């Protein structure tokens, strides 16, 4: 406070981190123009923003074509898993309508892990609420090691689900090295 | 009523020992694993001495060339992974340690990297070799195992709480230190006082004391440590006197400013202490204090203690001087 | 929210940081790690208030990736970004002295048309989009430590302003193909 700067960060357990990216982003960039893209991007992420508020997810940041929220925040929730699952569902549905409007193969690639996070802000200028931990770092890799239009969940995300959704073998080890080298059992949603 | 102390200092400085001493003093199957460690210390102590024999300038020759074969036995087992420690090993070890030419090598040890406990274990080989051997407390103190990472050890003294954080002294280990900088009661900074005639493991060139000083100056003038006082521990005080009284190697030859130095007025020498030792040990302390005077501005101070880490009788004493300081240095 | 024409974008990330990140009981489960990161970013923010960096507008920070832009307010704005990117090095070095670490910053700098504005009606936050940016980022990630990577266009512009460039070679930019890239000389 007098020697280290004041830190605006706090620990938060039992939370579920959704990550979502766009398959065929450059192929879409190829069709439309610089502006025409941003319109489609803003329209989708404004659309996305609403769904998060319903599905009790607090949206973190938008990183170009990367959208990521997290349920279980700002305040704890026993639904924290089910929300993200219901979120990705609505998201794959939300891309559908906008994809049919263009007529080109674009899709969302979802990934979700659970566990513990730290959350808050870094620096002084230009604050933007963000999360950090290996569990976030894992969640990110889940999206990276995801499959088109399917929801990629972790071993931890099934133990918070109470088995309501029907799952199938994920095989994330083959789509990502961080997943492989950490022996993460992954699953997919039916 | 809880204080978090952090142990800083270069490699081999003595951090690990200080914690061991707290386990002795203020704490409460398991030791059989350490027996193995002590044997390792022994193995590498003698194997290092012999290996040094030829690479030294000038080279040193065995007093009894009968021992040449044993010398060959040692080098043949130097790198062997899980050593069986057979009775042959101890026999050949003692033989060498008996050899005058080998001792001459040890007496020139400052010219190569050799652990502090060499002589100590080597002198008691017939003690260590027994299969029902149980290490003494002092044996546990002297047993050297490099620390990599941060290891907390909690304890209670007169219903007051302490959190001690042991870190790695080496350079690739100094990066982790940061994690214990925030919310610290004070620094305990440890220094191989005796290592004035030695270089470091990290690069075989940088002088160990000169290193400790520059590491100290880093801590004393650190941006996250501006308000933290530093309880200075000038360790290995036994080994210092041993070197000073020996007078084989000199201080003015590694630190030329010592030639100028004379002993301070406020000198509180121990009973029957040689002035030479007094002059030496306080010079060292003063080198450190020159860093604790240039900056600080009464926002943080420095508290020197002459300490011998492997002396439980001296550690209680000095840590009691420290308890006095902390009781008002959290107010 | 509007479009632009000549905006200079800089990405500077810290590759060495992800390793340094730990989660143990000793570091309060990755809090102390994030605490040093704060100190670093906060040092980088202490540069925007400077007068010669008044033109520098910080956009956001991706993990340890610091993202900024000049010209949102002729080509002197491209040079500024470099003097800024140099500066972060002085700030990242400073930390190393005190933090007993060896962090190296890795800088990618591009320029061209961008679109700047707000996205989402929830929490309105400033962001820039388009190819120019995508390349800026792609040049950071394919960069070398202690070095600033620039495109062929920027190479030239900096050469007028008295900066020398050494050709990196060729890069496969996802969607823009193979292209020539450069390093500014220390
Ligand atoms: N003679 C003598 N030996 C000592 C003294 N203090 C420590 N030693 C010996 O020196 C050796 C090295 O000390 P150690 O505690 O391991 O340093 P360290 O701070 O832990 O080194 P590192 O873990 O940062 S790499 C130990 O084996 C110990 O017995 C002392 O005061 N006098
Ligand atoms: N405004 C921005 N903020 C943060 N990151 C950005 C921004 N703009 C672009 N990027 C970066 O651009 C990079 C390029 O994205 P990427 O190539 O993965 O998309 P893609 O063409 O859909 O490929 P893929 O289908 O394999 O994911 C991303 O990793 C992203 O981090
Ligand atoms: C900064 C902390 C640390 C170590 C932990 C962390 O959670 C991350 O911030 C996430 C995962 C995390 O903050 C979520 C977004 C994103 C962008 C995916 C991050 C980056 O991959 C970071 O690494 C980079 C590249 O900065 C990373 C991994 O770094
Ligand atoms: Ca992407
Ligand atoms: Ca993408
Ligand atoms: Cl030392
Ligand atoms: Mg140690």
């Amino acid at each position: 406070d007098m020697m280290f700067h004041k830190i605006y960060i706090q620990k938060h357990d039992n939370v579920s981190i959704l990550f979502a990216d766009i398959e065929g982003f450059t192929s879409l960039a190829s069709q439309c123009t610089a502006q025409e893209l941003v319109m489609t991007l803003n329209e989708l992420f404004a659309r996305f923003d609403k769904l998060a508020a319903e599905n009790h997810c607090l949206r973190i940041k938008i990183l170009g074509d990367c959208y990521y929220c997290v349920s279980g925040l700002p305040e704890a929730r026993a639904d924290h898993a089910h929300c993200c699952v219901e979120m990705g569902m609505d998201m794959i549905e939300a891309i559908s309508l906008v994809r049919e409007m263009t007529g080109v193969n674009v899709n969302m690639r979802v990934g979700i892990h659970s566990g513990r996070v730290h959350c808050g802000v870094l620096g002084l200028r230009k604050w933007q609420f963000d999360v950090w931990s290996n569990d976030v770092t894992l969640a990110n890799h889940m999206e990276a090691g995801g499959k088109a239009g399917r929801i990629h969940i972790t071993k931890a995300t099934l133990s918070y689900l109470n088995g309501d959704y029907e799952v199938e073998p994920g095989c994330g080890g083959e789509r990502n090295a961080y997943l492989k080298e950490h022996s993460i059992e992954t699953f997919l949603i039916l | 009523a809880t204080h978090r102390l952090l142990l800083l200092g270069a490699g081999e400085s003595g951090k690990s020992t200080i914690v061991k001493q707290m386990r002795i003093l203020h704490v409460n199957g398991e030791k059989a694993t350490k027996v193995q460690d002590i044997k390792n210390n022994l193995k590498e102590a003698i194997e290092t001495i012999v290996a040094a024999m030829s690479n030294l300038v000038p080279p040193v020759e065995l007093a009894n060339p009968e021992n040449q074969f044993r010398v060959d036995y040692i080098l043949s087992v130097m790198n062997v992974p899980d050593f069986d420690f057979p009775p042959e090993f101890y026999e050949h070890a003692k033989a060498l340690w008996e050899d005058e030419g080998v001792r001459a090598c040890y007496e020139r040890s400052n010219e190569y990297q050799l652990i502090d406990c060499a002589q100590y274990f080597l002198d008691k080989i017939d003690v260590i070799k027994q299969d029902d051997y149980v290490p003494s407390d002092q044996d546990l103190l002297r047993c050297r195992v490099l620390t990599s990472g941060i290891f907390e050890t909690k304890f209670q003294v007169d219903k007051v709480n302490f959190h001690m954080f042991d870190v790695g002294g080496q350079r690739d280990e100094r990066r982790k230190w940061i994690q214990c900088f925030n919310d610290v009661t004070a620094i305990i900074f440890v220094v191989a006082s005796s290592s004035y005639n030695m270089v470091i493991r990290e690069d075989n060139q940088t002088n160990r004391l000169q290193e400790a000083l520059n590491l100290f100056k880093s801590i004393w003038n650190n941006r996250w440590l501006r308000t933290i006082s530093v309880i200075l521990f000038l360790n290995k005080q036994d080994l210092l006197a041993e070197k000073v009284l020996a007078g084989k190697s000199k201080i003015e030859d590694y630190f030329p400013e010592f030639a100028r130095y004379t002993t301070p007025e406020d000198a509180t020498p121990e009973p029957g202490e040689d002035p030479r030792v007094t002059r030496a040990k306080y010079f060292i302390r003063d080198e450190f204090l020159r860093i604790s005077t240039a900056s600080g501005d009464g926002r943080h101070y420095c508290y020197p203690h002459f300490t011998c880490a492997v002396d439980t009788e001296n550690i209680r004493r000095v840590f009691n001087d420290c308890r006095d300081i902390i009781q008002r240095m959290h107010l | 929210h509007q479009s632009y024409d000549c905006v200079c974008v800089m990405f500077a990330s810290i590759p060495d940081f992800k390793e340094f990140y730990t989660e143990s009981d000793v570091n309060k489960e990755g809090l102390e790690c994030l605490r040093l990161l704060n100190e670093i970013i906060a040092d980088f923010d202490d540069l925007l208030s400077k007068p010669k960096f008044s033109g520098v507008e910080k956009i956001k920070t991706i993990g340890s990736t610091y993202m900024a832009a000049t010209g949102l307010s002729q080509y002197m704005h491209i040079g500024t970004m470099v003097e800024f990117a140099y500066a972060l090095v002085g700030k990242l070095d400073a930390i190393n002295k005190h933090s007993f670490n060896d962090f190296k910053l890795r800088v990618g700098i591009n320029h061209g048309p961008v679109i700047a504005g707000v996205i989402g009606a929830q929490k309105p936050q400033y962001d820039i989009w388009g190819n120019t940016v995508n390349v800026a980022s792609r040049m950071d990630s394919t960069g070398v430590l202690d070095k600033i990577q620039v495109t062929e266009e920027t190479s030239l512009i900096l050469q007028t302003l008295g900066y020398t460039c050494t050709c990196r070679g060729i890069i496969n930019v996802k969607g823009k193909g193979d292209l020539k890239t450069y390093f500014v000389n220390t």
